[PDB]
Order: C-alpha cells, then sequence, then structure tokens
C-alpha cells in the first residue's frame, strides 16, 4: 500500500504540470474571446458616434 | 517421541509458511512499482497535447 499510494502521489506531480499550460491556454483563450473582441465593439461605438 | 517430532515440523512450517507469504505476495508489489513508472508517462501525455493546444 505504499507503493500504491504512491501511483496517486505521481499523478498528482504531473497534473500539476498538465494546469502549468492550463493557466497559459486560458490566458489566450482570453485574448481572442474577449480582450480583442471588446476592443472590437469599442471601435464601432467611435465610429458611429461620427 | 511423537513430541519430539511435532516441535520440530511445527517449527520448520514457521519459516516454510513465512517464505510461502512472501512469495505469494512478491508479485503484487512489483505490479505497483511497474504501473507506478506506467502513470507517470500516461499522464505525461496530457502535458503534451496541452501545450500543443
Amino acid at each position: 500500500r505504499q507503493e500504491e499510494i504512491e501511483i496517486e502521489v505521481v499523478q498528482r506531480k504531473k497534473q500539476i504540470a498538465v494546469e502549468a499550460q492550463e493557466i497559459l491556454r486560458t490566458d489566450k483563450e482570453l485574448i481572442a474571446t474577449v480582450r480583442r473582441p471588446a476592443e472590437a465593439e469599442a471601435h464601432r461605438i467611435q465610429q458611429i458616434a461620427e | 517421541a511423537q513430541r519430539d517430532y511435532e516441535l520440530k515440523k511445527a517449527a520448520y512450517d514457521i519459516e516454510v509458511n513465512t517464505r510461502r507469504a512472501q512469495a505469494d505476495l512478491a508479485y503484487q508489489l512489483q505490479v505497483a512499482k511497474t504501473k507506478q513508472q506506467i502513470e507517470e508517462q500516461r499522464v505525461q501525455v496530457q502535458v503534451v497535447e496541452r501545450a500543443q493546444q
């Protein structure tokens, strides 16, 4: 059982490296889904205001 | 004469049972050690997969 529970430990040890890529993925995803679309929506206003 | 034999039998049976118990459980211990190496690489695929995503 010491060796069996160690399987869970190495899984967590790797899951940490998975979530490290998840942050980076979520960051780029927010640039494409939030930051850039909002910047486009703001330009419409500056044009239709004229 | 029976007693003299009975005690050695029991004495040897301690060791035989002890060694048998070890041999019997020796398989699953290695199965755990081997899986320990395997799982590391099974989830390592997740890291590489996410990196390309």
